[PDB]
């Protein structure tokens, strides 16, 4: 949902004059709240992998193993790394 | 020339726009079941406006991976050491400063002036009953400054050897000297001149700030990128006020005094001049997206060429004799500081193809050839520095006749002392 | 969808046009044709502004392969990732059904080592510099190598040449320079 809080959904959307199963889109236990909107349905992960199906924000999302789910993260730029500065070094 | 300038200054490319999802029923009939049930006779021209649309929503993102994400591996700013004598302090991002952005990127962000449904309940909550809606960049604002301070950490540290392999440190002044020797100067200039090197490029640095600081109209193409995707929105929303030959613009008052038989011609009236709006409107951001596309190609190659390498081409990277670049991000957009060697204060000399010493013709290996009147020197051409003519600066070629200008001096041999 | 957007009637009373002549005379059917004919036409037209919007595209990429034909195949380019990852060496093209395929060939660097690195040599009153490569230091000798590729030599006369004296340089060490022709 674009640009609503994760406790208006059931107010925006008149979630008491629909089916019984759009209402499952509409409740707890699964609530997400991104930066672009509330997400429902997907399974909050702490990890960074790449991008699979691009929501927005900074947020991707996957369909994984764990069964099965659909799994949401936060996508990650490239692998760290660092290099030794010094005023009389080089590598060759 | 006899002394030197180093210049810094900016450019600035656009590289993407907003995106944008149209509601084709919303925005023609309005939650109206009379309408929407006339217009399903209609054709297509409901998906085939989503799947353009669309097309030019998720190229944005290619726009923006293509320019930022040039390497993906992260290198961290090491802790600031010396670096020569650069103070490199307004471009690299500040611990303190909000979402790890630099002082430049601080400056940029400000002059550049870019709601929860729980507000709407002004424009914008005009245009979102109407099924105008514009959705967000995939890549925010914290994500390319992380790629920015590595592009331009992994430069001052390793040079140009991090954009075609592995990184491989460098001291920063042996890392200027190759730089100099790569526009025709030699190292001994650079190694000589270090202190008034580094306070030029620092007085440099310390002068885009000031500009950036009281000039309104700064990043002027940035901003006609922002203002004609919010005309073209606040037109599509005033264009319903038509009534395109209808008795009323409104489809209220056309559903409340007249029959279906004879409201369905004006109906059909107002549905084929709200289909036109539209269309006009989705054609016109195809082109252009096309220049966007274009402007986001151009600083892709800039960047691949000025900050990872060092170009040959004339003006491609500035004003003078390229020697190095620094990114920074702006919204929707780059830009590009640019540092350049300008030659200087310059002299008069008299000057001669060949030198004619015994019966043979010496022409320089490198420089040329000058006079201070009754001496002859040899210089290199782009800095005057003279030393003196002997058979490791010359080699011999023919007889002293085909040379035109040919004059006669002579030639020191270096060993002939000892 | 040129095809599929023939079953629309734009406001006319069928999307069929023999059933609009077989049950109304001329003066009742013009009504209706002239409605499908004006919404018949506007199909056509966003077809051409697409193509045209398209083919826009398509003449910027084989402008591009132009380019690249003439530089990365003809010659060899010294512009930075334009035809490759590395150092560019050569390039064949492949011909592919309404495009074209370039075979990239490229030098990587590899396994590296660490060195220690001055920028000039003082042997007596006189600065040294290299002509091409870099000074390195292998723990007690130094050597002069190109920068590319490790490969050691002797610092030389004829590997350096000197330009002042050995205060304005910064970090300058001190080693000995051998003439190549002393011993004769
Ligand atoms: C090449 O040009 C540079 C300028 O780009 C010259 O550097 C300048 O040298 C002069 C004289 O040494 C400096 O003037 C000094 O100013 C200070 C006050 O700022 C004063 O206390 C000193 O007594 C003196 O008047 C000038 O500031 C300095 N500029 C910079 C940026 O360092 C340089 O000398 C020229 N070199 C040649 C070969 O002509
Ligand atoms: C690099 O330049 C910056 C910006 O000028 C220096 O930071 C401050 O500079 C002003 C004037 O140069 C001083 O008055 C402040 O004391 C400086 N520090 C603070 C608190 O920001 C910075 O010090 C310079 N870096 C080096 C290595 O000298
Ligand atoms: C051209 O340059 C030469 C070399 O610097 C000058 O020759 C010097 O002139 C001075 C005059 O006081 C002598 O003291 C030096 O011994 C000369 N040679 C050396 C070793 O520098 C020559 O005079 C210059 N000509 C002009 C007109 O400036
Ligand atoms: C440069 O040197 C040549 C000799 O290599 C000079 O040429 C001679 O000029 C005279 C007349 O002035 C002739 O009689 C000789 O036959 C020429 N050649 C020989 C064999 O010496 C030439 O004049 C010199 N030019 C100058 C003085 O700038
Ligand atoms: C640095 O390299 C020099 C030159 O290769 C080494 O000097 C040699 O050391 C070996 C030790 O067994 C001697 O047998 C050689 O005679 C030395 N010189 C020659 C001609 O190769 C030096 O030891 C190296 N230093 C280190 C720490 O590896
Ligand atoms: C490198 O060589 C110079 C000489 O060219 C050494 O400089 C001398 O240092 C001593 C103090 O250690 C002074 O008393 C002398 O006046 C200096 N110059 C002379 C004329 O010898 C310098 O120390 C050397 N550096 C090293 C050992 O790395
Ligand atoms: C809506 O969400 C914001 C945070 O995004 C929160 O501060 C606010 O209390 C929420 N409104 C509610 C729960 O009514
Ligand atoms: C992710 O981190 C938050 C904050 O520590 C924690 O509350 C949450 O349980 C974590 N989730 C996972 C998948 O471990
Ligand atoms: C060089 O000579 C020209 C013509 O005699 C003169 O105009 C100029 O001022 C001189 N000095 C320069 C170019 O630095
Ligand atoms: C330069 O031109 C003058 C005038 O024609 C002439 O006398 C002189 O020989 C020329 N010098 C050269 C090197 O061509
Ligand atoms: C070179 O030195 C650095 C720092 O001491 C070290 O991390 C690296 O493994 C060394 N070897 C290389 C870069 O091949
Ligand atoms: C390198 O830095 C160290 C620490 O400041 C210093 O002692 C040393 O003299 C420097 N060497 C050169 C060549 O600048």
């Amino acid at each position: 949902y674009q640009d609503v809080n994760c406790t208006e959904v059931p107010v925006a959307i008149h979630a008491d004059q629909l089916t019984p199963t759009w209402r499952v889109y509409s409740t707890g236990s699964n609530v997400f709240q991104t930066r672009a909107g509330c997400l429902i349905g997907a399974e909050h992960v702490n990890n960074s992998y790449e991008c699979d199906i691009p929501i927005g924000a900074g947020i991707c999302a996957s369909y994984q193993t764990q069964s099965q789910s659909i799994i949401a993260y936060t996508m990650s730029l490239g692998a760290e790394n660092s290099v030794a500065y010094s005023n009389n070094s080089i590598a060759i | 020339p006899t002394n030197f300038t180093i210049s810094v200054t900016t450019e600035i490319l656009p590289v993407s726009m907003t995106k944008t999802s149209v509601d084709c029923t919303m925005y023609i009939c309005g939650d109206s079941t009379e309408c929407s049930n006339l217009l399903l006779q209609y054709g297509s021209f409901c998906t085939q406006l989503n799947r353009a649309l669309t097309g030019i929503a998720v190229e944005q993102d290619k726009n923006t991976q293509e320019v930022f994400a040039q390497v993906k591996q992260i290198y961290k700013t090491p802790p600031i050491k010396d670096f020569g004598g650069f103070n490199f302090s307004q471009i690299l991002p500040d611990p303190s400063k909000p979402s790890k952005r630099s002082f430049i990127e601080d400056l940029l962000f400000n002059k550049v002036t870019l709601k929860q449904y729980g507000d709407c309940l002004d424009l914008i909550c005009a245009q979102k009953f109407n099924g105008l809606t514009v959705l967000p960049p995939l890549l925010t604002d914290e994500m390319i400054a992380q790629y920015t301070s590595a592009l331009l950490a992994g430069t001052i540290t390793s040079g140009w050897t991090f954009g075609a392999g592995a990184a491989l440190q460098i001291p920063f002044a042996m890392q200027m000297a190759y730089r100099f020797n790569g526009i025709g100067v030699t190292q001994n200039v650079l190694y000589e001149n270090q202190k008034l090197i580094a306070n030029q490029f620092n007085s440099a640095i310390g002068k885009i700030q000031d500009s950036l600081s009281s000039t309104a109209s700064a990043l002027g193409k940035l901003q006609d990128v922002v203002n004609q995707n919010a005309q073209a929105l606040n037109t599509l929303v005033k264009q319903l006020s038509s009534n395109f030959g209808a008795i009323s613009s409104v489809l209220n008052d056309i559903l409340s005094r007249l029959d279906p038989p004879e409201a369905e011609v004006q109906i059909d009236r107002l549905i084929t001049g709200r289909l036109q709006s539209l269309q006009t409107y989705v054609t016109q951001q195809l082109i252009r997206a096309a220049e966007i596309r274009a402007s986001a190609n151009l600083a892709a190659t800039k960047m691949s060429e000025c900050v990872l390498g060092q170009s040959k081409r004339v003006d491609f990277c500035g004003k003078g004799y390229h020697l190095m670049s620094f990114p920074q991000s702006a919204p929707h957009g780059v830009v590009f500081l640019h540092v350049t060697y300008v030659p200087a204060q310059e002299k008069n000399f008299t000057t001669a193809p060949a030198i004619c010493h015994d019966g043979k013709a010496h022409f320089p290996r490198e420089g040329v050839f000058v006079s201070n009147g009754t001496h002859w020197f040899v210089t290199q051409r782009n800095f005057y520095e003279p030393q003196i003519i002997t058979t490791d600066n010359t080699f011999v070629s023919g007889s002293c006749d085909v040379v035109i200008g040919i004059v006669n001096n002579t030639v020191y041999d270096p060993l002939q002392p000892e």
